[PDB]
């Protein structure tokens, strides 16, 4: 990725045995969580969750009014549509506040369930032996170069 | 000598040698590297490379 | 697009890679908005190469410049001067997100400064004379390109300028779901994407050439670049991204190049991501993939 | 290894035949001397 | 083992197969061996497994620091063009796997492969040979996954009373195979408290003498308080070893470890330490830890904390600012202010975080990670050098959570390139004296 | 405590190409590990009714463009990787497709043999203009799974054919749930099956069950 | 003692091994020697005193010997 | 003499190279070395040390005495023999500890007068 | 439409109680598919008869121990948990325990109502002291599974009346792992372990097969739905 994550390819599984949605849509890319925290790199895990927000769009925050966090302010993007795609120029983006507002939005898959939570984080089903993992896990959409 | 030149100081090293007419034994195991020696530590000891092996005759004769 | 733009201070006329200290790899204070800091090679060439910032501007006498807006009596003006490093120490640069007020002037009781030290201090909106044109005036276009980059150490930061530089072009070549600003201009400027000179319409599209005819009476056509061994062995192929009947403008995006999309810059693809540890597969900054 | 046999004892590298080669042309006599008969010869 | 790409493993192997498919009748000559195995013509692979069997390899990986840095394997023909690497020789090896290469070498001479087996083999190479240190014992995933096997929730599923009154304990277990069953229906969790009885797992020093002392368990029945996933790891251990009975932190499997050397064969902790391996994987991701902008932590005593400094810090400048303060002693004390509110922010930090965040999780159990990087993800940086090697008064407030700002971020990279420089020239002198050690 | 009311299984509809599958009773802790074990094998097993390889008069490798035609053949062999197709089979047989003048062409203008039907016509392959001419055979094979694109060097194919990777695989995207049945409980799962529309939920999962149940022995 | 089963090469364990000789060293010499002792009847000659595995390579067959005692040694 | 092996944990083989594996033992942790490398460095060449700080002469009570940006130290021996004088000590190197040396203290035959790394070819 | 190359299922004797069993070769990635499966079919799925609830002369509101038997209360029931028989009532049947006097109780002293058949006599129950006498009352009920002691409406009226866990399956551990085949014939191909420790009610080989058929038939309601689409036998 572009935070300076790198790493060769382990493994490919079969799309039948994956961390798979509750829609039954398996995951691309499994990422270890422990090379993550001590580089410093954790740009890569913001990214991350707006590229599920990016991906599936979101609503506001209104009405009656804007919510207390939009007001310093998302500018006409109080919404946008699934898959539309996102700018946050390097040292003014988005901040911390506008994130969380976004992680709830929006359903569906296609039924109006909702796949991620307010914390960027779903129930993976084990691809392999059908059970769900017992947490919580993060999923989103990554930008990563060959 | 030559163990000194493969070192560093590789001139100053040979030209001392000459002049002094150094003979060397070839002891040391980087001495033993370059000439393709066996080098005279671990297996390559006198005791172990000279190790002879036989079947006991009592394994001969199971056979 | 990078390569050009490197300053480095090796090569005849200048030191030697060996023998120069650590004191010239070092990030000046001078630096700032003409040489990107967050960006030079891993290896021991580290602080010798650089690449040159996104506004700096070279001087006929071969100094760089860095665009500022200069503010007089706690108003920023639209005069928009550049400057040198040496007339740079003599004033004091207001910071580029400083609030702006109404028709424009300083709201914040005090104001964001650079000293000729460089030295930083807070001074109130009295004593400024020029501010930054925006920020990332110090990055480079790569670095620009690294979403959240202000929440990455400088170390990663690096790593990921160096290595966007390395990817290769993908077949389908998607474009990045979650951006920054460069990406378009980025992609324009390296000259790898088609752009119309003229405003007009589309008489013809092939895989092999677009023909454009301008509202001048004049016609342009474009010869599309078709799967062209690079230097390295990357393929440079291009796709047109407009139809016949379209109406285009001056400046335009009238074909793809080999990691463009639509006319920003795509070196990769979107995918979804699982953080979790998996069954000690992707371990030790390993990946797995679905076979998708 | 072809015909399965048992793999042969080592001989002298070549790149050593060279060295001594090139400290010769330096003026340096070097003898490779055994417990004797002196001076053997690479050839 | 290792994994061994077959096209490389077909190369390099190649005068052995063409005698051995000339051997069988596949090719009549050894010209046509030759071409049979430049083709690849199917019938090479077959014969390719026959003459690589139980016929090792060593491995080296660049720089080589330690005689560790080259091991003998036993090579198995994979699929793909990339080499399995053991996850156990990473340490010796330093092997990153960012896209690190390895060299493969084939021993030849009876003697060669002699001493492959017997002197470079990976699993007889545990410990390191300078400070005597189990190398190959479980790091990273491997940690958190025992280190969440093994720990004890208060209150979880299952958990023994144990009742009084109108109910019989109800924390009891016949046998471990029966809380598994408990623990397969929602009934048991593994890191539950409950007591259960062992006929084949090895009691304590203590609670040995106590129970029998005659004596032994080698088939006999006894009962203790653990964890369901304690037991499991009981069963990775040897069956003559005692019950341990603890959450693991890397240094408590770092004294097993070192334990099992002292008291048992090689190939014991080899096997041991496999097991340890395939546990801990399983666990690791079952352990639930990820990472999000949500499970990283602020605390918030940081705003009123940066403030109480700012107030001395700008009195401590306004002594500056008034003339009689010493310019060198201002700026000094700056250092003394902002160093010391880092550690408050350090310790209001640890305070806010529950145990069980993924973050802190990952740094208790000795996996990876510090508290200082902990610190500067949340919370506060800290104080940064000037390339100069001085400390910039001017600390970092912010932190990579919240994002630096403008200048915090050209402030940063001015040390923090500095010590990548460093990192450069401290393998190039740090090899110029193994050098010279070595001579 | 035996309860043996025999599983049930009551199928559903949501869409035509999807349908909900309900099984119920089953004891507890069953309907994740049964309905993984038909997910597993739905998203695999199922057969078809997939394109092997294409051959273009024009051209005689993927690499090169078509006069007149908007998308080179790489790009247009992409495009075709979409297709959809189902075949009575056996062995394989070869469609035809032939388009000139402009307009757009797409799979609907893919003449089918015998035996063969097109199911998502409305597919975009490439755009043409005045000058464009597009002649394609395009060969359908049958199987299952993915099988990369076989080259005609392995194969005992000329220097005009190109092969292509093949999906041969009926569903599209699957998942599933249970609910329990308090003390007493049992398991009932949904599972929800989507097809491509090369055949319909129901006939996919008579194929897991019949390829699920040949499998199970003892 | 139970240390489970080796497989392959770790079989038989290094520490069964080592009683048989002075220390590794002369392990790797005495098994190695045997080795082109063996190879050479398949063409010193004697041996395999065990009955030899399917395929199974000389050293590995040495090795074996050694464990169950099957040669004696002296070192040089 | 030279003891067990840490790798096997035993006895020491009686082929073992120890010289390599003690090199490369030193080494190898060195890229982890930031009081460093130049100061091992420094050990290991054997060269007077960057500052250098004086050592006990002999045994007796130690007379201290401040000059102006000088120290100057003086050991009485219980001899008590002739007077041994450390003539200008920079007082930007301190003293050792016991605590800080202070007049008065007895002092052995090798203890180390001030902060700093004594000359090896001294001691 | 499917034929493929070939299954087999082979099985490694460990105890008169426990087996292995493997599968080979495989389809990738059908190990982890079916495996997985098959320790619940074994586990849950299979009929046999355990103790269900308990109730010992003596024992009503005291909350642990037994006068003249030096194990208590606890140690008894999962005692008490090991004990095997099938039968053949389907309704709850209630056994009967009574000895006095110094001895050593055994799961042979109970005498069976006709239907039930204990499998496992040796087993050790309580140890008597001098002088001595034990009265347990047992209610057993067939099923399947592992169902957790029930206390519904809940142990409620019944005084003394101790419900306990019941192991009702005859398996009591089973486990699964997967490993690939093969030579390069086929590569990379799944073989997949089970291991399966039994009581003595059943064989492992009776409880493979019982799980077959079990497992087979249930599939059976997906395959009525057509039967067009197959594969290879
Ligand atoms: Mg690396």
């Amino acid at each position: 990725g572009r935070h300076g994550n790198k790493g060769v390819i382990g493994k490919i599984l079969p799309v039948e045995d994956m961390p798979f949605l509750p829609d039954g849509t398996p995951v691309d890319i499994i990422l270890n969580t422990h090379g993550v925290p001590r580089r410093m790199n954790i740009g890569q895990i913001l990214e991350t969750h707006l590229g599920w927000v990016a991906k599936a769009g979101w609503n506001i925050d209104v009405a009656a009014g804007v919510p207390d966090w939009a007001s310093k302010l998302p500018e006409e993007l109080y919404s946008a549509p699934a898959d539309s795609t996102v700018a946050t120029p390097v040292f003014d983006g988005a901040q911390e506040g506008e994130l969380a507002g976004l992680l709830g939005s929006t359903l569906p898959n296609r039924d109006g369930e909702v796949m991620v939570d307010a914390d960027g984080k779903s129930t993976l089903f084990d691809g392999r032996s059908g059970e769900p993992f017992p947490y919580p896990v993060t999923v989103g959409y990554m930008y990563i170069l060959k | 000598w030559l163990s000194a030149a493969s070192f560093q100081e590789t001139t100053r090293v040979l030209t001392d040698a000459a002049i002094n007419c150094r003979s060397d034994k070839l002891n040391g195991l980087k001495e033993n590297v370059i000439i393709g020696k066996l080098i005279p530590a671990g297996t390559g000891i006198s005791r172990y490379r000279n190790i002879q092996v036989q079947p006991t005759e009592e394994a001969r004769a199971a056979a | 697009l990078t390569h050009k733009r490197r300053l480095s201070a090796l090569g005849p006329g200048g030191l030697s890679r060996e023998r120069a200290g650590l004191e010239v790899r070092d990030v000046h204070p001078s630096h700032y908005g003409r040489m990107c800091p967050i960006e030079t090679p891993e290896g021991p060439n580290i602080g010798l190469i650089g690449s040159l910032s996104v506004y700096a501007r070279v001087n006929p006498f071969g100094f760089i410049e860095t665009p500022y807006r200069k503010v007089e009596n706690g108003v920023v003006t639209d005069q928009i001067d550049y400057l040198t490093a040496d007339e740079e120490d003599r004033h004091v640069v207001a910071q580029a997100n400083s609030p702006t007020d109404e028709n424009g002037r300083f709201t914040e009781d005090r104001v964001m400064v650079r000293k000729k030290g460089g030295e930083v201090e807070f001074v109130s909106a009295d004593q400024v004379d020029y501010m930054d044109v925006s920020p990332r005036q110090m990055v480079s276009v790569a670095t620009a390109m690294i979403p959240f980059l202000e929440h990455d150490d400088a170390n990663r930061a690096l790593m990921g300028a160096n290595m966007q530089r390395q990817a290769v072009p993908l077949v389908r070549s998607e474009a990045p779901l979650v951006g920054t600003g460069m990406e378009l201009r980025a992609a324009i400027d390296a000259g790898d994407v088609v752009v119309a000179d003229k405003t007009g319409v589309i008489e013809e599209v092939s895989a092999d050439y677009i023909t454009v005819m301008a509202d001048d009476g004049t016609r342009q056509s474009y010869r599309l670049r078709k799967f062209a061994r690079s230097n390295h062995g990357t393929c440079a192929n291009q796709r047109p991204i407009v139809d016949a009947g379209q109406r285009v403008e001056a400046g335009q995006v009238i074909a793809d190049g080999p990691c463009t999309q639509n006319g920003e810059m795509a070196l990769g693809k979107n995918l979804l991501v699982a953080i979790m540890p998996w069954e000690g597969h992707n371990y030790e900054d390993a990946i797995i993939l679905s076979n998708r | 290894i072809v015909k399965g046999e048992n793999i042969p004892e080592p001989g002298i590298p070549e790149s050593f035949k060279v060295l001594l080669k090139e400290l010769q042309s330096l003026c340096l006599n070097v003898e490779v001397l055994s417990s004797d008969g002196a001076a053997i010869e690479m050839r | 083992q290792c994994g061994l790409p077959k096209l490389m493993a077909l190369e390099l192997f190649k005068p052995f197969v063409m005698k051995r498919l000339v051997d069988l009748n596949h090719a009549q000559n050894i010209k046509s061996a030759k071409r049979m195995v430049e083709r690849q013509r199917p019938q090479v692979w077959d014969v390719l497994e026959e003459v690589i069997a139980e016929h090792p390899v060593l491995l080296n990986r660049a720089p080589t620091l330690h005689r560790l840095g080259i091991q003998a394997f036993e090579p198995q023909l994979v699929e793909g063009k990339a080499i399995q690497l053991h996850p156990l020789v990473c340490e010796a090896f330093n092997a990153d796997f960012d896209g690190d290469q390895m060299a493969v070498h084939l021993p030849l001479s009876a003697e060669a492969q002699a001493e492959a087996r017997i002197l470079m083999l990976s699993s007889n190479n545990i410990l390191s040979p300078a400070s005597g240190k189990p190398l190959a014992m479980p790091r990273l995933d491997m940690v958190t996954g025992l280190y969440y096997l093994t720990t004890l929730v208060e209150g979880a599923t299952g958990e023994y009373q144990a009742a009084t009154k109108d109910a019989p304990e109800q924390g009891v277990y016949s046998s471990p195979a029966e809380a598994i069953m408990a623990m397969d229906r929602g009934a048991l969790s593994v890191r539950a408290k409950i007591k259960v009885r062992l006929t084949e797992l090895r009691p304590p020093t203590d609670l040995e003498a106590q129970l029998f002392e005659n004596g032994w368990k080698p088939g006999d029945a006894w009962t203790a308080e653990t964890t369901l996933g304690r037991v499991m790891f009981n069963e990775l251990l040897p069956k003559s070893y005692p019950f341990v009975n603890e959450q693991m932190h890397k240094k408590v499997q770092a004294r097993i470890i070192n334990d099992l050397a002292e008291r048992f064969p090689m190939i014991v902790v080899a096997q041991t330490v496999d097991k340890l391996k395939d546990a801990g994987f399983y666990w690791a991701t079952r352990s639930g830890v990820t990472v999000s902008m949500a499970d990283v932590l602020v605390p918030p005593q940081k705003q009123e904390i940066l403030e109480r400094h700012e107030a001395e810090a700008d009195a401590i400048e306004r002594k500056y600012q008034r003339g009689a303060l010493n310019h060198t002693e201002r700026n000094e004390s700056l250092v003394k202010i902002w160093q010391d509110a880092t550690e408050e922010v350090g310790k209001a930090l640890e305070e806010f975080y529950p145990a069980d965040n993924p973050i802190i999780t990952i740094v208790k159990s000795g996996a990876t990670g510090n508290l200082t990087q902990t610190r500067t993800l949340a919370g506060m940086k800290g104080l940064v050098t000037n390339p100069k090697g001085e400390f910039i008064p001017r600390p970092i407030k912010s932190s990579f959570r919240e994002g630096l700002t403008v200048l915090e971020y050209f402030i940063n990279t001015h040390g923090a390139r500095k010590g990548l420089a460093d990192t450069a020239l401290r393998t190039a002198d740090s090899g110029y004296l193994t050098r010279r050690l070595v001579d | 405590m035996l309860i043996s009311q025999r599983p049930t299984l009551s199928e559903e509809t949501v869409a035509e190409n999807r349908s909900r599958f309900v099984i119920e009773p089953l004891e507890p802790g069953f309907g994740y590990t049964l309905g993984n074990s038909l997910r597993r094998t739905l998203l695999s097993s199922i057969p078809g009714a997939a394109v092997t390889s294409i051959r273009i008069d024009g051209v005689l490798h993927e690499f090169t463009t078509v006069p007149g035609v908007k998308e080179d053949v790489t790009d247009i062999i992409l495009n075709l990787k979409g297709l959809v197709v189902s075949s009575d089979d056996d062995e394989p047989v070869t469609m035809y497709l032939r388009k000139q003048g402009p307009g757009v062409v797409t799979a609907g203008d893919i003449v089918p043999p015998a035996g063969v039907t097109v199911h998502n016509p409305d597919m975009h392959i490439a755009t043409l203009n005045d000058k464009g001419k597009l002649e394609v055979e395009l060969v359908v094979e049958r199987g299952r799974g993915y099988v990369p694109a076989v080259q005609n060097k392995a194969s005992g194919a000329e220097i005009g054919r190109i092969p292509v990777d093949s999906i041969y695989s009926p569903v599209l995207k699957v998942t599933y749930k249970v609910e329990a049945t308090q003390r007493t409980d049992f398991d009932k799962l949904i599972i929800d099956v989507e097809t491509k529309n090369s055949i319909s939920p129901r006939d996919a999962l008579a194929s897991a069950g019949g390829t699920l149940v040949e499998l199970f022995g003892l | 003692s139970a240390y489970d089963t080796p497989l392959g090469i770790t079989n038989p364990p290094i520490d069964e091994l080592l009683s048989r000789a002075s220390s590794k060293y002369a392990l790797v010499i005495y098994a190695a020697k045997r080795a082109r002792q063996i190879n050479d009847y398949y063409n010193e000659y004697v041996g395999p005193l065990v009955e030899p595995g399917l395929q199974e390579k000389p050293l590995s067959i040495a090795l074996r010997e050694i464990h169950g005692d099957l040669l004696e040694h002296t070192e040089g | 003499c030279y003891g067990r092996s840490m790798a096997t944990g035993k006895l020491v083989d009686i082929g073992e190279a120890v010289g390599i594996v003690a090199a490369q033992s030193i080494g190898e942790p060195g890229t982890q070395l930031t009081g460093g490398l130049p100061r091992v460095q420094e050990l290991f060449e054997a060269r007077v040390p960057r500052n250098k700080a004086p050592i006990a002469d002999v045994a007796g009570r130690v007379r201290l005495e401040e000059s102006d940006k000088f120290f100057k130290i003086t050991i009485v021996p219980d001899d008590g023999g002739e007077e041994v004088v450390y003539d200008k000590l920079s007082k930007r190197q301190r003293l050792r500890v016991i605590g800080v040396l202070s007049d008065g203290d007895h002092v052995e035959v090798g203890d180390q007068l001030m902060e700093g790394a004594a000359d090896p070819h001294e001691v």
